[PDB]
């Protein structure tokens, strides 16, 4: 009743096997790395911690777009409205806190290239303050919808994308990840500028391999998260049955899940002692 | 050698506020617990309050109890007793007590001289000493008893019996800790002995120097309570 | 809780001897080890007093807000690898070799001290515990042996030197021979500085090594290196 | 005359070698071969004591089977209460590089020592409340590797300039001097009727001295490195050496040779530190792969292994009582076992 | 003559060493067999004693 008039509402009316395989090989991944984690000793510290929470939050974006990939299709009209409301927060819960993860990692990088002390030690408060914010604002943003901020008794004012929910709500996570994605390019390139300031200020490489490393880093995450973006931002200005760019949204999110799969590639081949720990 | 001096005491109306200082020299202030003990002028001891290394943890007995408060300045090694709305029955010398606690310390090891204060005109362990006084002859053995309400010994074996021996003009000293150890500086004369509720202290050849109030002290539960104490006189 | 009085109180003193172990150990992380090194009379004696004006000898000194320590070894006639691992994790290793040591054969015998130096420097940059502790070159004596190079060439110490008698083509021929022995190229980084009896920029030339180094572990750190 | 003294020396030492070959016609493997064996050794860390900040490189138990002490690069000697892992004490050191530290018998006293060449004893039991130096033994020209305690007033230490020293706490001089080691001196065990004493160094070799006499009495030559622990049998009339082949040996003082090797195929890694059960049938070793093992004294074979360190395990102790065994490692942790 | 002097010394502490009594392998081997097999029962590592006796369950 609710999904069907929706839909029709939004001009829906009624390729899976290889993106569940690269789900899987994600999965995979992040696998192998939080077991390289637990099992290397030097690795228990804060700073490897918050690579195994991106690693695990992957982990759990794969999970929910395999889930999701499954449940998704004709089966879609099955799935009573709360139900429905499930199946997307768990994508946008896991692609959240993903994000959310990513950005503790540059907070802590920032802050421990800030403060350059010796010997960093284990800040536990800090990283524990973290990860708790990471994932408590990634459920409380997926949760939105379904205590009432959705599109049901808002037809005039409904999502094409998602045809259950309410476009002020997708406005406002398009400005929550435009502010997460400026701090996280922000904390980087303030973490570049510092380094370079300091290899200047002496006399007597390092600056080369950290510009290297930030490009990749950035290049990958921007590039790769653009179209779903661009298609959040779309689908508000687009009337109802007008644009047919929205209604192929799939691969667009099939983008974002490769991100959240390269994202420990990345974060592993980059870091020599990971790369170490890994082969032996 | 260590020394603690108390002042601050004197003649107070009722009602009023007092101030006493205990200024300590020759040991690390800072690491020692602190107690301030109480003996009426024809009484025996009364533990009043306590404030720990690092002023942790602070206690005061039920009778004093919002009234008093005990504080330290380690940086000038001072201890404090604030003391409002005097009651009648707060007149007594006062004494600050050292305290340190680790595995095998003695407690209460070093008292203070004590302060004269004068203000004009239940579910505790109760510790008794039945006898009031013996009377002795030098060269003789003489044995103190005491009694507890409640087994002072604990799951750790430790039996927390203390001992102490206040001569006449003196300030108290400590003899036993723990009901077998010897304190020291203390003649190998003395011997405590006991278990559970019964406990008793025994001297072989005791000398001039002797004679005195025997105190008899637990510290299994907090509130700090001591026995009647046992009088030693010639004959 | 079944703790008395007295086992309470034992526990608020740990915890005490806790919180203060813990401050010493914040007060001491904040502080650069340098560990000294070299041959006799290799000019170690000029850097300590060049540091202070600016068993095991400790020396503590200040610059640009940072603490530095340094642990002159010296005089411990011990064979060495029963203890050097008792210096594993310290900041830097400073390491003096004089370049006028470069024409002399009284080593104790009929060799030069320059090999020696070479010999102990090898030992120390290659050791299974410095694989990552970075090596401060120091080649002191740089305006005597200005003076000594024009009388005796450095063939004395190189047979296979062809190039001219000039201080600056042999004193970089002798860094590069010092940088030839590491063997760890890629863990560890080898800093050379050239100094003299009347100069005053050595303890600079050590800050600006070890802010490197803090940079270079803090990258570890991140990952980012 | 020198060529003649070196021929003497020769012909004496092949006389040894003939005379300790004459004494030896069954073997420990042969002696104790129907035994019972021990059998699997399952021992737990029951007590982890943190407090730590760097790599620990000595501890020492004392008589009372209770508490403990372990000293650390951090500079700190920490007294421990082993049953509830209260730390009694903590004793900021002059010199952060300790590599020694020992408990006095009667337990009024610690000792410690490093790369400063002195030997510093603290006085535990003081009016003050506080630890103070009681008394710093200087003399040793090499670094502190071992220090034991005969009493509260005599103390024999081993330093890396080969020689063994007997001091008089209270007068503070060096009372006597065992020299004769033609490498550095890394460890020490005291017999239990602190008579005499064994000494291993870094020539692969241990050398029994007497107290008393301040000679030595026996030499024994087994090993192929440097020796880096000693330890008596409990009877006094044996003990057991580790060193960096990855070879433990059994030897004895009566017969004057060695009497059993304990050494394992998987095992190349040198060890650190020994010591032996109350009863002396386990030998525990600590070894440089961050493991423990426990081997048969009787039968040879490796009976257990404590596996719990992060990091090489420094130092090793076994209680009076034999109630358990405490493991302290470069990863700033000690551990009980029992 | 220090070199000399060394040697001479060492060469009385052979002889030194050589003028002990040394018994049988095998009696040293049983004495420490013996010693093993009489203090096994007082020895808790070899046994695990109960939980009701150590002090550190
Ligand atoms: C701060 C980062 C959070 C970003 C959130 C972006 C989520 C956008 C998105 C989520 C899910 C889908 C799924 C689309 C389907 N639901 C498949 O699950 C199609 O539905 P059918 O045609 O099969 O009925 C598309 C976009």
């Amino acid at each position: 009743d609710i999904i069907v008039r929706h839909y029709n509402y939004t001009g829906k009316l009624n390729t899976s096997v290889v993106f569940i395989l690269i789900c899987c090989f994600i999965i995979l991944e992040n696998i192998f790395v939080l077991l390289t984690i637990w099992k290397t000793k030097k690795f228990h510290r804060p700073m490897y911690y918050f690579i195994g929470n991106l690693a695990l939050s992957d982990l759990l974006a794969g999970v929910a777009y395999t889930a999701n990939l499954l449940l998704s299709g004709a089966t879609t009209y099955k799935l009573t409205p709360a139900q429905w409301f499930l199946r997307e927060g768990s994508m946008f819960v896991a692609l959240s806190a993903s994000v959310f993860s990513l950005l503790a990692i540059a907070i802590e990088r920032y802050i421990t290239m800030l403060k350059m002390k010796l010997h960093n030690g284990s800040n536990n408060f800090r990283l524990f303050l973290l990860i708790s914010a990471c994932w408590v604002i990634s459920l409380i943003l997926g949760g939105l919808p379904i205590m009432g901020w959705n599109c049901i008794s808002a037809l005039s004012s409904c999502s094409t994308v998602l045809p259950l929910y309410h476009k002020h709500y997708i406005l406002f996570c398009t400005t929550v990840f435009t502010l997460l994605l400026l701090s996280i390019v922000i904390l980087y390139c303030r973490i570049y500028s510092l380094v370079r300031t300091r290899s200047r200020r002496l006399t007597f490489e390092k600056s080369l391999a950290l510009l290297k490393t930030v490009i990749i880093v950035l290049s990958v995450f921007i590039a790769c998260w653009a179209p779903l973006f661009i298609l959040l931002l779309l689908d508000v200005g687009c009337k109802v049955k007008t644009c047919d760019i929205l209604f192929r949204a799939e691969y667009f999110l099939v983008l974002a899940v490769l991100n959240s799969g390269t994202n420990p590639i990345i974060y592993t081949l980059t870091n020599k002692e990971m790369r170490r720990a890994f082969i032996r | 050698d260590v020394q603690l001096v108390e002042s601050g005491g004197g003649l107070v109306q009722p009602g009023g506020s007092r101030k006493l200082s205990c200024s300590a020299s020759g040991f690390a202030f800072s690491s020692f617990g602190m107690h301030w003990v109480r003996q009426a002028p024809e009484k025996g001891l009364e533990w009043v309050a306590y404030i720990s290394s690092g002023s942790g943890t602070i206690y005061y007995a039920d009778t004093v109890k919002g009234r008093f408060t005990i504080s330290r300045d380690d940086p000038k090694n001072t201890l404090f007793l604030q003391m409002t709305s005097l009651r009648s029955e707060d007149t007594a010398m006062y004494y600050c007590v050292r305290s340190i606690y680790y595995y095998g310390s003695s407690p209460f090891d070093f008292w203070g001289q004590g302060t004269t204060l004068t203000v004009s005109s239940g579910s505790d362990i109760v510790m008794t000493q039945a006898t009031s006084s013996v009377p002795v002859t030098p060269g003789e053995s003489v044995s103190i008893s005491c009694r507890s309400s409640k087994s002072l010994l604990h799951s750790n074996g430790n039996t927390y019996l203390y001992w102490f021996l206040q001569r006449p003009g003196q300030s108290p000293q400590l003899l036993i800790y723990r009901m077998s150890n010897l304190a020291s500086g203390v003649p190998d004369r003395f011997s405590g002995s006991g278990s559970g509720t019964a406990f008793t202290l025994t001297i072989s050849r005791l000398e001039a120097e002797d004679v005195g109030v025997y105190y008899c002290m637990q510290h299994l539960e907090y509130p700090l309570t001591f026995g009647a104490g046992t009088k030693l006189e010639l004959k | 809780c079944t703790l008395s009085a007295e086992d309470k109180a034992a526990v608020e003193r740990s915890k005490m001897i806790d919180r203060n172990l813990r401050e010493d150990g914040e007060k001491a992380a904040r502080e650069v080890k340098l560990l000294l090194l070299g041959a006799g009379e290799s000019g170690k004696s000029t850097i300590v007093k060049q540091m202070k004006i600016i068993g095991i000898v400790e020396t503590h000194f200040t610059f640009k807000d940072l603490h530095f320590k340094m642990f002159d070894v010296g005089g411990q006639r011990s064979e060495r690898k029963k203890w050097i691992h008792c210096f594993e994790g310290v900041t830097a290793i400073i390491f003096c070799v004089a370049l006028s040591d470069y024409d002399l054969v009284l080593a104790e015998e009929e060799m030069n001290r320059m090999h020696e130096s070479m010999k102990l420097f090898d030992s120390i940059c290659n050791n299974k515990w410095f694989t990552d502790t970075s090596i401060i070159l120091f080649l002191n004596k740089k305006d005597l042996f200005e003076e000594k190079i024009k009388k005796s060439p450095l063939t004395i110490c190189y047979p296979e030197y062809a190039g001219s008698n000039t201080y600056e083509e042999a004193a970089a021929y002798i860094q590069c021979q010092f940088e030839d022995l590491n063997k760890r190229k890629d863990t560890k980084e080898i800093y050379t500085h050239f100094t003299c009896a009347t100069d005053t920029k050595n303890v600079q030339f050590v800050f600006d090594a070890v802010t490197d180094v803090i940079i270079k572990n803090n990258l570890k750190d991140c990952g980012l290196f | 005359e020198l060529d003649q003294l070196r021929q003497e020396a020769e012909q004496l030492k092949n006389q040894i070698r003939d005379a300790r070959k004459a004494c030896a016609d069954a073997t420990l493997s042969q002696i104790t071969n129907n035994i019972d064996p021990v059998g699997r050794i399952q021992m737990r860390t029951r007590r982890t004591l943190r407090g730590h900040l760097a790599k620990i490189y000595a501890m020492h138990w004392g008589t009372d089977s209770r508490l403990l002490v372990s000293a650390s690069q951090d500079g700190k000697l920490i007294i421990w209460d082993s049953y509830t892992t209260n730390k009694v004490h903590a004793i900021p050191l002059r010199s952060s590089w300790v590599m020694t530290c020992a408990y006095a018998p009667s337990g009024n006293y610690v000792a410690c020592g490093g790369l400063d060449n002195i030997c510093s004893i603290y006085n535990l039991k003081t009016r003050e409340g506080n630890v103070r130096v009681s008394r710093e033994l200087a003399g040793h020209t090499g670094y502190l590797s071992c220090c034991r305690f005969l009493d509260d007033n005599q103390i024999v230490t081993s330093s890396g300039d080969t020689t063994c020293a007997l001091w008089d706490i209270e007068t503070g001089q060096q009372t006597t001097t065992f020299t004769g080691h033609t490498g550095d001196v890394m460890s020490l065990s005291l017999a239990p009727d602190t008579r005499l004493f064994v000494s291993g160094a870094c020539d692969a070799s241990a050398k029994l001295w007497d107290v008393r006499e301040g000679m030595c009495r026996q030499t024994f030559t087994g090993h192929e490195s440097d020796i880096n622990a000693i330890c008596f049998f409990p009877n006094g009339n044996a003990f057991a050496t580790g060193s960096d082949d990855a070879t433990c040996r059994l030897f004895d003082l009566r017969a004057d040779q060695e009497l059993m090797t304990y050494s394992h195929d998987n095992i190349i890694c040198g060890i650190t530190s020994v010591s032996f059960s109350k009863s002396g049938r386990l030998l525990l070793a600590g070894y440089d792969d961050f493991n423990c093992n426990v081997w048969d004294a009787l039968k040879a074979d490796r009976a257990g292994v404590l596996a719990g360190h992060d990091n090489r395990v420094s130092c090793l102790g076994v209680t009076d009582d034999g109630m358990a065994v405490a493991t302290g490692s470069w990863d700033s942790f000690l551990k009980i076992w029992n | 003559t220090a070199s000399i002097a060394q040697a001479r010394k060492l060469v009385e502490q052979l002889k030194m060493e050589a003028n002990i009594d040394r018994i049988k392998v095998s009696k040293a081997a049983a004495d420490l067999m013996a010693y093993c097999e009489a203090h096994a029962k007082e020895d808790p590592l070899l046994t695990p004693v109960p939980a009701s006796e150590n002090p550190f369950r």
